[PDB]
RNA sequence: UAAUUGCGAUAACGAACGAGACCUUAACCUACUAAAUAGUGGUGCUAGCAUUUGCUGGUUAUCCACUUCUUAGAGGGACUAUCGGUUUCAAGCCGAUGGAAGUUUGAGGCAAUAACAGGUCUGUGAUGCCCUUAGACGUUCUGGGCCGCACGCGCGCUACACUGACGGAGCCAGCGAGUCUAACCUUGGCCGAGAGGUCUUGGUAAUCUUGUGAAACUCCGUCGUGCUGGGGAUAGAGCAUUGUAAUUAUUGCUCUUCAACGAGGAAUUCCUAGUAAGCGCAAGUCAUCAGCUUGCGUUGAUUACGUCCCUGCCCUUUGUACACACC
């Protein structure tokens, strides 16, 4: 409880800001697909007939 | 107003409430430079204590001065509101007190131990070095301590 | 020839009667005066100290002359500002209703202005009768 | 120093890369009878008065 | 830019062709012309057409014009 | 005129297109003397989809 | 009655009418002299029109002008345009043709619009940017 | 009750009728038709029925996964 | 110049410079001449104005910039640096206050004066990054009347600007130094320094 | 503070003895004169207009303006 | 040409979608029809100042007349008109005069064919399929959380002052919106330093709030270049408002504390006239909370009126073994 948040050192600021930052955080976006937005992934495919029936 | 004379008369530099406070200066600000006496509080003592604003620190008399002090911390019986007072309804004794110059500084330690000693957010926040009237702390002050 | 306000400049005029009203001796002062501030939209307190309720004065007086009725509201946003919010955007704020009620009812008993029906308040015939005196009184030193 | 003043008579159009030189053929008044093409750096409309500042030289393209 | 559309120039043509006697080198009555003489929809577009059909006529005057 | 002033998109992408649709209200007034009959025929009929008709009476 | 016009003057939003009649020669705006107006650096605009075309000319002539909306400069220039535009609607009912078209003349000639109204106007602003051109600010990435 | 009445009331024609031709359309393929049969049908009744054009869009999918959209107009129309 | 009055009455000094000649806050419109044939053109002075304030509509065309009153073009040129944009009441006012102390150093009708710093500012030539590959040289340009004034004043009014900045004197006071000093070329002004060095690389790179 | 605050009697006669050859005068030309400061400065503009040397030719705040008597 | 907008060239001729037209809004009508829910002049009732007429107000009706200003119906108006330069003397472009207006009159609304695996199943009782369905992934209730803080990135607000801050005083907008089976917009009177409180009040509104007396701005003072009286972060104490609830502080006020920031590297955004920039306001959200948006008016410039150098995109010509089309 409170006690123990005020009590436990390896707590606050001046702690923190004498740690690393680690790499992730100055990242980038990610991306990850886009080249593949196109390309089904279904692995399915349709038919003439089936299209043919339909339209 | 008025092309002025004088001597000897005024000293530059000159000391009170333990602090020190430039000649120079128009007096009302001069009073500023100690703890506790913002720009308000200065102006309606030197209105209460009948002192001429348009002197500098410069002129006043010592016995001005005095007066200046005296008001200064015992603003209550010189008919001074009360809501001007930085420290009303104590939390102990109740009464409002102006605390001023270097004992404004204990005032705050006080304060914060007591919040500290209680256990209570607000000093957990203040032990920590964190912002505590609640202001996000993702993006801001990071220059910091 | 004749005369009214309207026929004075603003400043010249507002002053005229600043000094007058002072001059005077009669007039109402609440008290609080010098210890105060004007609007919460302010900063530090008036610069004129022992006065500026004068100056207030004579403003409200003239402002009610030249209209119909005016009430407390009225005058409060009238006589305010902008505020520095500090750090946050500027924004109007109406000014103090203690300062200009006090000055109305100061000016009322001093007779220059009169509770209007319709609300408000209306400037007397004995206000007209003054202020057209002083305001001839300005164009006299002028001469 | 020796300035030299020529009217403008004829705005030829834009040169430089960026396009905000004008090309233009002007006739100096201490002694007409001789024409030279200058390059500008302002706004420029037919018969405004250039001070050539050396008097005989003249240029063309510009990128 | 003011370059008159096809059915502008168009309807001056027309009219031209079949109203030229009547007509004059003067927008203010082409208009009114226009107005008892054919079916437009908007004031605009009618003024649009006379004006150059004024126009057609006023460089008519001096040489034919093709078309 | 009533002005709504809404995104176009349901959702969140896409430039912030901003799009403005308004309800044109028009109010009119005409006063008249006459005697109960008039009134009564003039307003039962003139009736009209669209057109909110009051009639009121009085001077005050 | 006597012989009297109305005329009006308009900078952006503001608008100021004259009433021009037969008087022994006063010039007041909105309820005061033309002597005290303030904007004062702009007070000469206001002259303007007398000197343009001779104090006198005012003296078979009350003048009165009322000005509501713009705002301070917006309203300098309604006035004087409502005064100029007075005094020639004036002689064009009461005094000779003659007489107007040397005043439309000294007016028109030096010029600042007097007769004429400034067609300048607000544009409205466009969703994506706090102005009617200005554009917000984009970063791309 | 009695301040509110409700009447029926048979409409000049269906032809001109968006609202009309969509039910139909609905009412066409729901009712197990054909998709170009349904579409030409209603289009070419409406035609009939004197209208300037007409247009008729099926957006969604049939029978395949992939979605597919249509346009089937006739006569003339304008947009803007 | 034969007073006149009717009921509300207008000034002494109003009715006669008013009526008399058509002259500035108060100086002289007559006489003021262009020290640099060109700039004639391109520096208004006549037809005469009262204060440097108009509706201008001095922009919708190419050239009509020219025809606005050189004075107000300065005062136009005022009235920047963001907190300034707009505020044209504090421009024209700090103008008033400019030429009241201009005149009282060394006579001139300052708007004479005025004339001249702004006649001695314009680059008689200068300089444009062509391309010539890469590598961009420099080739000399001779610049345009109209160019000249727009620089002049500009030059004129940021120098007055940037001095003034930061210290106790008071825009009107410094922008009256540079019109001064650059009246009558001095070297020791902002504006003259950056003409002179304009035409020093625009010789070096002919 | 790096001064001008004051008046020390020797400044006040240097301000009586220096002020002609200003053919301007103002808040700034006092200050520049290495003395008064913009306050006791514009009380000096006040008190020479007491009587004499200054005369005064333009209005207002910032802007003040004299030249040498005559 | 803004335009497959046109001229012209011409195995093409003459057309339709789209552009244009159209519509809306901003501009001009001493011409039309009118108005106590808009206003002007006369008159009465009347105040003040001069007095010699005069000058400045009061008086939702004490009456008479009007429609310049305001309102909104109907019309009219502009067609780049006239003239002149320039051009294949073509469409056009330019300058001058006139003009409310001559940059598509300014600004928007509408907007063809085709494309994207763009975003949205978290707007929908739109929906396929899958999942889940009583120890629920249905729902509701209590409490916490989306605000958590070594730090990277974007939009922003406020600043570094003297074209300024403070203090008196002057004092002017436009677009909005507001309470029935309810508590919304709120004038006026008092009380209160303030925030606010309290008693009444007008309005379902061109009628009342409200001339929304907005802010920048103008003027007379104080300060005087000093992190200064520029700046107002952080923090302490007290008082009130919304709400069942304010702790992690909704917001408002007073005193006090008085940070960085002395014009910002590499970079990079936006913009051509009532525009840019400065400045406030109303509306959305809303019990309470705008540093956001959407509109609005106020003050109101400098600089181009050009080009293809950068970038982006369309177009020809050209190659293709691609056509699910260079993912
Ligand atoms: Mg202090
Ligand atoms: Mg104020
Ligand atoms: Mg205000
Ligand atoms: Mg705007
Ligand atoms: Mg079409
Ligand atoms: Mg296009
Ligand atoms: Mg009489
Ligand atoms: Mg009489
Ligand atoms: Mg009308
Ligand atoms: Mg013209
Ligand atoms: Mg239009
Ligand atoms: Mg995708
Ligand atoms: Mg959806
Ligand atoms: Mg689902
Ligand atoms: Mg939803
Ligand atoms: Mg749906
Ligand atoms: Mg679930
Ligand atoms: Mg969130
Ligand atoms: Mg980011
Ligand atoms: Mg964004
Ligand atoms: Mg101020
Ligand atoms: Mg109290
Ligand atoms: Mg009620
Ligand atoms: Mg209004
Ligand atoms: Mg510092
Ligand atoms: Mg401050
Ligand atoms: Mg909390
Ligand atoms: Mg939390
Ligand atoms: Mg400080
Ligand atoms: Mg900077
Ligand atoms: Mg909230
Ligand atoms: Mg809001
Ligand atoms: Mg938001
Ligand atoms: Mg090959």
């Amino acid at each position: 409880g409170n006690e123990g948040a005020i009590r436990d050192k390896t707590a606050g600021r001046r702690n923190n800001r004498s740690k690393d930052v680690t790499d992730s955080a100055t990242t980038k976006k990610s991306n990850t697909r886009r080249a593949t937005d196109r390309h089904s992934r279904t692995g399915k495919t349709d038919t003439k007939k089936k299209v043919n029936q339909g339209w | 107003s008025l092309v002025v004379q004088e001597q000897g008369s005024f000293q530059h530099i000159l000391r009170l409430l333990n602090t020190n406070v430039d000649g120079n200066i128009k007096i009302v600000y001069a009073l500023t430079t100690i703890k506790g006496v913002g720009r308000r509080y200065s102006n309606l003592v030197c209105k209460k204590a009948d002192v001429d604003l348009h002197k500098r620190a410069g002129e006043l008399t010592q016995e001005e001065l005095e007066r200046i002090v005296q008001i200064m911390q015992n603003p209550t019986h010189y008919k001074i509101p009360a809501w001007f007072l930085n420290r009303q309804n104590d939390i102990t004794d109740g009464k409002d007190y102006h605390t001023l110059a270097n004992n404004v500084e204990s005032k705050l330690r006080d304060d914060l131990e007591r919040l500290k000693k209680i256990r209570a957010h607000r000093g957990i926040r203040h032990f920590w070095g964190l912002r505590v009237r609640g202001q996000h702390t993702k993006t801001t002050g990071r220059r910091r301590a | 020839p004749g005369v009214s306000v309207r026929d004075v400049a603003a400043q010249d005029f507002i002053n005229a009667y600043a000094s007058f009203l002072q001059r005077q001796g009669k007039l109402e002062v609440p008290g609080y005066v010098d210890i105060v501030k004007t609007s919460s939209g302010n900063e530090m307190p008036p610069q004129d100290a022992e006065g500026w309720f004068y100056k207030r004065a004579a403003s409200v007086a003239r402002h009610i002359y030249m209209r119909k009725q005016v009430g407390v509201g009225k005058l409060n946003k009238l006589y305010g500002g902008a505020k520095s919010r500090g750090v946050r955007p500027y924004k109007h704020i109406d000014a103090s209703g203690s300062i200009n009620r006090k000055v109305l009812q100061a000016l009322e008993k001093i007779g220059i202005v009169e509770i209007s029906p319709k609300g408000g308040r209306r400037i007397s015939e004995n206000g007209q009768r003054d202020l057209d005196r002083i305001a001839a009184q300005t164009l006299e030193e002028d001469e | 120093t020796p300035v030299t003043l020529a009217k403008v008579i004829k705005v030829l159009g834009r040169t430089g890369s960026r396009g905000g030189v004008t090309q233009v053929r002007v006739e100096f008044l201490e002694d007409t009878s001789r024409t030279i093409v200058r390059n500008v750096k302002g706004p420029v409309r037919e018969n405004d008065i250039l001070v050539l500042m050396e008097s005989e030289r003249e240029a063309r393209r510009l990128r | 830019g003011r370059v008159r559309t096809k059915t502008v120039k168009r309807a001056s043509k027309a009219l031209i062709e079949r109203y030229y006697p009547k007509l004059t080198l003067d927008f203010q009555t082409n208009k009114r012309l226009c107005d008892e003489i054919a079916t437009i929809q908007s004031k605009r577009l009618r003024n649009k057409i006379a004006g150059y059909t004024t126009h057609l006529m006023k460089r008519i005057q001096k040489g034919p014009v093709r078309g | 005129v009533l002005k709504i002033s809404t995104r176009k998109t349901p959702n969140g992408e896409g430039s912030k297109t901003w799009e403005t649709y308004e309800m044109r209200i028009h109010k009119r007034y005409i006063d008249l003397e006459a005697p109960v009959q008039i009134v009564k025929r003039i307003t039962q009929i003139t009736i009209e989809p669209g057109v909110d008709v009051e009639v009121v009476v009085a001077s005050n | 009655a006597v012989p009297s016009v109305q005329t009006f003057g308009k900078k952006k939003s503001a608008t100021a009418v004259a009433h021009v009649k037969a008087g022994k020669g006063l010039i007041k705006v909105n309820g005061s002299p033309i002597t005290l107006v303030e904007p004062e650096i702009l007070r000469f605009k206001v002259y303007e029109p007398l000197l343009l075309v001779g104090l006198d000319k005012f003296s078979n002539i009350d003048i009165r002008v009322r000005v509501t909306g713009g705002g301070h400069v917006s309203q300098v220039y309604a006035i004087r345009q409502a005064i100029a535009k007075g005094l020639v609607a004036y002689h064009q009912k009461y005094v000779d043709e003659q007489s107007k078209n040397e005043l439309k003349k000294a007016f028109t000639s030096y010029d600042r619009t007097l007769l004429i109204a400034d067609s300048r106007r607000p544009e409205p602003k466009k969703f994506g940017g706090k102005g009617a051109r200005s554009r917000f600010q984009k970063s791309y990435r | 009750p009695g301040t509110i009445v409700l009447y029926a009331e048979r409409v000049q024609d269906r032809g001109l009728s968006a609202v009309a031709q969509a039910e139909s359309m609905k009412f066409k393929l729901l009712n197990g038709l054909a998709i170009r049969r349904a579409a030409y049908g209603v289009v070419r009744y409406v035609m009939e029925s004197g209208a300037k054009g007409c247009e008729v869009v099926v957006s969604g999918k049939l029978r395949a996964a992939r979605a597919k959209a249509m346009k089937f107009a006739d006569g003339f129309l304008i947009h803007s | 110049f034969t007073p006149v009055v009717l009921a509300t009455p207008i000034p002494e000094e109003v009715q006669q410079a008013q009526t008399e000649i058509k002259l500035f806050n108060k100086w002289s419109f007559e006489e003021v001449e262009v020290k640099d044939a060109s700039l004639v053109d391109y520096v208004q002075v006549r037809q005469p104005i009262f204060v440097a304030h108009t509706a201008g509509r001095y922009a919708n065309k190419r050239f009509r910039k020219a025809q606005c009153p050189i004075i107000e073009r300065l005062t136009n040129s005022l009235m920047m640096n963001g907190r300034n944009n707009g505020k044209k009441l504090k421009a024209v006012r700090i103008i008033k206050h400019t030429l009241d102390i201009i005149n009282v150093l060394t006579d001139q009708n300052p708007i004479q004066v005025v004339v001249d710093a702004i006649t001695n500012t314009g680059p008689r030539e200068d300089t444009t990054r062509v391309g010539g590959g890469g590598a961009a040289r420099r080739q000399a340009v001779d610049v345009s009347p109209l160019r000249r004034v727009n620089q002049a004043i500009a030059l004129l009014t940021i120098g007055a600007r940037e001095a003034a900045f930061r210290n106790i004197k008071t825009i009107a006071e410094t922008l009256a130094e540079e019109l001064i000093n650059a009246a009558k070329g001095s070297s020791t002004s902002y504006a003259i320094k950056k003409k002179d060095e304009l035409e020093r690389v625009a010789k070096s790179n002919r | 503070a790096q001064h001008a605050v004051i008046l020390d009697q020797e400044k006040y006669d240097r301000i009586l003895k220096e002020v002609p050859t200003y053919r301007y005068v103002s808040v700034s030309v006092l200050v520049d004169r290495l003395k008064i400061g913009g306050s006791l400065a514009r009380i000096a503009l006040r008190h020479l207009e007491k009587e004499g040397i200054i005369k005064p030719i333009s209005k207002h705040s910032k802007q003040a303006i004299y030249t040498r008597a005559t």
